[PDB]
């Protein structure tokens, strides 16, 4: 969205051809305009026929029709039920608080309906005590109870809320924001079920994917934020089993970026299943598609059998006669390399990667997968299943193909992931705070002026919440240097606030500054 | 085939100066600005397409009545003074072709 | 003992002992043996410490206290001088481990944000 949005076009020209003489705001938004000896004082109300006012107000509902009130709706603290506040209170370790706010929202809506009062009377803070937002830790939250008919947030309250939110239009919320609020209710319902199993980097990932499902129109794969939430979770098995139902095809194992974070011991099984599916696609049986998954696993024999049973395919006779050889033989190794480089010139990139993997030249299979096929997701998967979980070919691939673009794009999620897969944990944790161009002589990769800068560098509060997690688990790497680390923690805390404040979550900014623990 | 071990920078090079080094199976090969090809072996292509664009000569009869396409094969039988060579040269002059190989 | 960006102050005093960080990092127990804080906010914090030099607080041992109570009016007016600087004043009070200023800043900023909601704006600003 633009940082500024027009809300009125005071068109004095519609009455006189004389140019505006002078313009001056005054008390309560009164905008006095002068021309000749003749003033055009406009009050702070709004004319809904204007295209600017109509577009800025959008679908919202506002108590007063004012430029002052409108400018206090498009900006300023969020109502505590706003979806952008609830997801940000979930990313911060305040899930219990979000559950309580949803319960209070239900109670307030029932109160309004029972008294037949208009919903616009709904309290923005839902009668919450502000100190609740400042509680340092999720398990220290005083989760009080309510009267018997609905004592604590649960499935019944969830369904009642999802009904009410369709039977009423919450104030200040564009209908799309209300849809995302309903999806947040569903996500909290899911988390409450899994809340007893997955640590809280599992809860953040679960909400990330549940929000992804509602935005497949504009979002083509879970952000690297969610991949990094899951990558550092201790319960990757639970997350994978929760999103498994959606991973039927490779195109859906590439949306959830499973190759990045799922455990190698599950990535092997997922390649087996994805090979099964990719073979028996909608069209017909074709061992060409599932070749890479079966070779990466080192199951050339299954691929050979697959080619054999594919009697109808035109390529069958050549491939059965070729693949059956033993590619430890130098002559056949060179023959397979030659065929791989021929297929790279006949524009058959996937087959070139397959052949480059027959001979165990992984460094050439993964470079054909990430550079000519454009699947870094599949390259990482093949690296992780074929050779091992972390490096050595994966390290070179990431440092060559991903690190430069990450530095140019100034992306710190990718940089942290890369320095994690290189098992450079001590600097992988630091890459979350300091920009990639300043890490490990990365300035040698690209000139500092080529990198993105200016307003495009919008912070990401979650990026800090991850650090405070890793920083606390990997203290061994931070005891050696405290003053230098604090010098940048105290900068990124004040730069993460001032976006938590610019995105309306002031209550979370105060919590972040209040509760941050400096490692003395 | 192979992995570019070295690629020359922009500048003026004679045909004999090395321009590229490429390693395949640990063996390094050197490539200049030219290469030799057996004239009796056809040069490979990824796939053979279907010729669908006209070979617009300058001749009304050949363009309208008996058109040829880019990538087609045509023959011009005739006696010893009916213009097989004048047609050939007019085509070499005014055809759409980006390059002409005139074989006598 | 003072911020490097042109920041200076009384090297030590009964006030500087108010900061529980300086209770150990201010050469406390010298017989047995600031960088982060911004200059202006450092001045503000020492002003608050000097003002309360003649007061006492229950510290973390307040149990039910240390919260759920109105803030001192002078502290209210003193901190309510800048919305953007109040967060970094809270962060400074956090780094120095000074509980009373932290509590006061959190109360003040919580009330600011609560009073910025549209309902409170209409109920207290124009009505
Ligand atoms: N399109 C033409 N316009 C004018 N004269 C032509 C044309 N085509 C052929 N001729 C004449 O015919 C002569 C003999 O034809 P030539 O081009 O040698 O073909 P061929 O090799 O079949 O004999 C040419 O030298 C020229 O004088
Ligand atoms: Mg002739």
């Amino acid at each position: 969205t633009p940082s500024y949005l027009p809300i009125e076009k005071i068109d004095i020209t519609a009455h006189t051809a004389h140019n505006i003489g002078d313009s001056v705001w005054m008390k309560n938004g009164t905008f006095v305009v002068a021309s000749g000896n003749q003033f055009y004082i406009k009050d702070k109300s709004l004319d809904l026929t204007d295209p600017f006012t109509y577009q800025s107000i959008g679908s919202r509902k506002i108590l007063s029709n004012d430029i002052l009130h409108l400018s206090s709706v498009l900006n300023g603290p969020l109502p505590v039920y706003h979806p952008q506040f609830l997801i940000q209170a979930i990313y911060a370790n305040k899930l219990q608080l979000v559950k309580e706010l949803l319960l209070r929202l239900f109670l307030a809506l029932r109160k309004l309906d029972f008294e037949s009062q208009d919903v616009s009377n709904l309290d923005s803070n839902l009668g919450m005590d502000p100190l609740k937002y400042f509680i340092a830790k999720d398990r220290d939250y005083p989760v009080e109870s309510f009267p018997d008919p609905y004592p604590c947030f649960n499935k019944t309250v969830s369904l009642a809320l999802t009904e009410q939110l369709t039977k009423t239009t919450l104030p200040y919320l564009t209908r799309h924001q209300q849809i995302t609020l309903i999806t947040v209710i569903e996500a909290v319902d899911e988390v409450t079920k899994n809340e007893n199993i997955v640590d809280y980097n599992g809860v953040r990932f679960l909400l990330g994917v549940k929000l992804f499902l509602s935005h497949k129109n504009i979002q083509k794969s879970i952000l690297m934020r969610d991949v990094s939430w899951a990558l550092h979770s201790d319960n990757k098995e639970i997350l994978l089993s929760s999103i498994d139902r959606h991973i039927t095809s490779w195109n859906r194992a590439r949306e959830y970026r499973i190759a990045y974070w799922i455990k190698e011991q599950d990535l092997v099984k997922k390649f087996e299943d994805i090979a099964k599916y990719e073979f028996s696609k909608d069209d017909k049986r074709d061992p060409s598609r599932c070749a890479i998954f079966y070779l990466a696993l080192k199951k050339k024999q299954i691929l050979l059998s697959l080619w054999k049973m594919a009697i109808g395919h035109p390529e069958q006779q050549k491939m059965v006669r070729f693949i059956s050889n033993d590619f430890t033989v130098p002559r056949w190794r060179t023959a397979a390399l030659k065929n791989a480089f021929v297929l790279l010139s006949k524009h058959r990139y996937m087959d070139a990667a397959v052949f480059f993997l027959l001979t165990d030249s992984l460094k050439d299979c993964v470079n054909v997968l990430c550079k000519q096929v454009h699947d870094m997701d599949l390259a990482i998967g093949v690296c992780r299943v074929y050779e091992g979980d972390n490096g050595p070919v994966l390290g070179e691939l990431l440092t060559a193909q991903m690190l430069p673009e990450t530095i140019k794009e100034n992306d710190r999620w990718k940089a942290s992931f890369i320095y994690w897969k290189l098992r450079k944990q001590e600097v992988a944790i630091k890459a979350l705070l300091t920009a990639p161009i300043d890490l490990e002589n990365n300035s040698s990769i690209v000139d500092k002026e080529v990198c993105v800068n200016r307003s495009f560098l919008v912070e990401d509060p979650a990026l800090l919440y991850l650090y405070n997690h890793l920083r606390n688990r990997n203290l061994k790497y931070f005891i050696g240097s405290l003053n230098v680390e604090a010098k940048i923690e105290c900068t990124l805390i004040l730069r993460v606030t001032d976006i938590l404040c610019r995105m309306g979550c002031n209550y979370l900014a105060v919590s972040l500054v209040k509760n941050w623990k400096f490692i003395e | 085939r192979g992995t570019i071990t070295w690629i020359a920078p922009a500048g003026e090079y004679t045909l004999d100066e090395k321009i590229l080094e490429v390693e395949f199976d640990g063996k390094k090969s050197d490539f200049t600005l030219y290469h030799t090809w057996p004239v009796r072996v056809p040069r490979p292509v990824t796939e053979k397409l279907s010729a669908d664009y006209p070979l617009l000569t300058g001749q009304r009869v050949l363009d309208a009545l008996f058109p040829c396409v880019q990538g087609g094969t045509t023959c011009i039988p005739g006696a010893f003074g009916c213009g097989k060579t004048v047609i050939s040269q007019s085509l070499s002059k005014y055809s759409n072709s980006d390059a002409i190989i005139y074989v006598g | 003992l003072v911020s490097g960006e042109g920041e200076r102050f009384t090297v030590d005093k009964k006030i500087a002992e108010r900061s529980l960080l300086l209770k150990n990092y201010l050469n406390d127990m010298h017989d047995s043996n600031v960088p982060n804080v911004r200059s202006s906010v450092l001045q503000k914090v020492i002003e608050w410490a000097e003002h309360h030099r003649d007061s006492n607080f229950p510290d973390e041992d307040d149990d039910d206290s240390r919260k759920s109570a109105p803030v001192d009016s002078w502290d209210r007016e003193f901190l309510k001088v800048d919305q953007e600087m109040l967060y970094e004043i809270i962060l400074a009070a956090n780094y120095l481990n000074i509980k009373p200023l932290l509590d006061a800043g959190c109360k003040v900023v919580a009330e600011m944000i609560r009073g910025r909601s549209p309902e409170e704006i209409r109920r207290t600003f124009n009505i």
